[PDB]
């Protein structure tokens, strides 16, 4: 019981600046079922955040894709915080346009 | 291959947030077709594939009745754990079940099973037999020893081995067009210079369906994964599917190094170096 | 064509 989520995240096509996107969050490997999912652009909450229907995979364990419009620039940041039971403090991986 | 028609179903205790939420996912061949959801305005069974909406308001209503009899007695489970465990009705907890069958090309019975899991933990499944039970703990052994002298065994195999293989059988002839479908992976490399000498080639694969892919790094037709570096292979979101790999290497070898990508919509593997 | 849990409890 209480597996650590597995988060990555990356844009669906390969980022132009200043070109129209959508930044997917993709939190899997998580149980119980129960997360907070917030996408943050510069460390503030994006409001048009739409969340997958939850699945889970052959081992039990939780999966979800949460993803937003973005057009990506030089210098704003885009990140993902993942808070959840089986982790002391929330857990934020911030994107990486080269991943 | 081996096809597959599974069920999927979660009920989650919310104590004082209303009832437990419920919800099914069926899959045929690991790609979904039908969910029902407990929480929604009106929760009925819903097509999630649009080859499924050839089936007529007489299937979705006896699938929708299915569930919502599903829901009420799961969220009994839920509450009978809680006895069988000594917990607290405060705490939330999580019952799981995967049901199934899978059938080879001749359309005969392969495998069928039902799997049990309470909070993470493996609780009770049907054996390979489809007659006895397995208990995981002590829990377990109290409804195993009921669901034997209530004849469960019985009502399971005659679905298992019967209405899950019959229905399979429809759902691949109606869904056969799409479930065929695959996009062959789309794929660059991408140099990134390193403070050092040293460099990181990364290879990429891109708008491949299904997700089942393999990236390699080669250096004298041979393959290098313990110095390789490559991630989940993770969903577009658009219905195809990402993965890349990436190997670190001297600065000025950059064509020594070859990427080879492996996909059943491929002809045959594709070759990549750093153009 | 789902299992039906014709309330039988665990």
């Amino acid at each position: 019981i209480q597996k650590t989520p597995q988060i990555q995240v990356y844009s669906r096509h390969p980022p132009e600046n200043g070109k129209p996107n959508i930044l997917n969050c993709y939190v899997t490997q998580f149980h119980p079922p129960h997360i907070e999912i917030q996408m943050l652009k510069n460390g503030k909450k994006i409001p048009k955040v739409e969340m997958s229907d939850m699945s889970f995979s052959k081992d039990w364990s939780f999966y979800i894709l949460a993803h937003t419009e973005f057009t990506p620039t030089e210098t704003d940041t885009y990140a993902c915080r993942v808070k959840h039971a089986s982790m002391a403090e929330p857990k934020t991986v911030y994107w990486d346009r080269d991943m | 291959g081996p096809h597959s028609l599974r069920y999927f179903v979660t009920a989650v205790s919310r104590p004082g947030l209303g009832e437990p939420r419920y919800m099914e996912v069926g899959y045929v061949d690991d790609t979904e077709f039908v969910r029902f959801d407990s929480d929604a305005e009106n929760p009925r069974y819903e097509p999630r594939a649009r080859w499924m909406e050839q089936e007529g308001p007489e299937y979705w209503e006896r699938e929708t009745q299915k569930a919502k009899g599903n829901e009420q007695s799961f969220r009994v489970d839920l509450r009978t754990l809680l006895g069988y465990y000594n917990q607290s009705k405060g705490g939330s907890h999580t019952i799981q079940v995967i049901s199934g069958c899978e059938v080879g090309s001749d359309g005969r019975l392969l495998r069928g099973y039902q799997q049990y899991a309470y909070d993470g933990c493996d609780y009770i499944a049907l054996n390979e037999d489809l007659k006895t039970w397995t208990a995981a703990d002590m829990a377990a052994l109290i409804t195993k020893h009921k669901w034997e002298q209530a004849g469960e065994a019985e009502r399971l195999r005659a679905y298992l081995e019967g209405t899950c293989v019959e229905w399979l059988r429809r759902y691949l002839k109606n869904g056969n067009a799409t479930l065929l479908r695959t996009d062959s992976p789309k794929a660059h490399v991408t140099h990134h210079s390193r403070p050092e000498d040293k460099v990181t080639l990364r290879c990429w694969a891109l708008g491949f369906y299904p997700a089942d892919i393999t990236l390699t790094w080669q250096l004298n037709g041979e393959e290098l994964i313990q110095d390789m570096e490559l991630v989940e292979t993770r969903p577009a979101g658009d219905g195809t599917f990402q993965k890349w790999a990436s190997v670190v290497v001297p600065l000025g070898k950059e064509q020594y190094y070859t990427c080879h990508v492996y996909h059943q919509g491929l002809p045959e593997p594709l070759t990549l170096r750093w153009e | 064509v789902t299992f039906e849990k014709s309330y039988n409890t665990v």
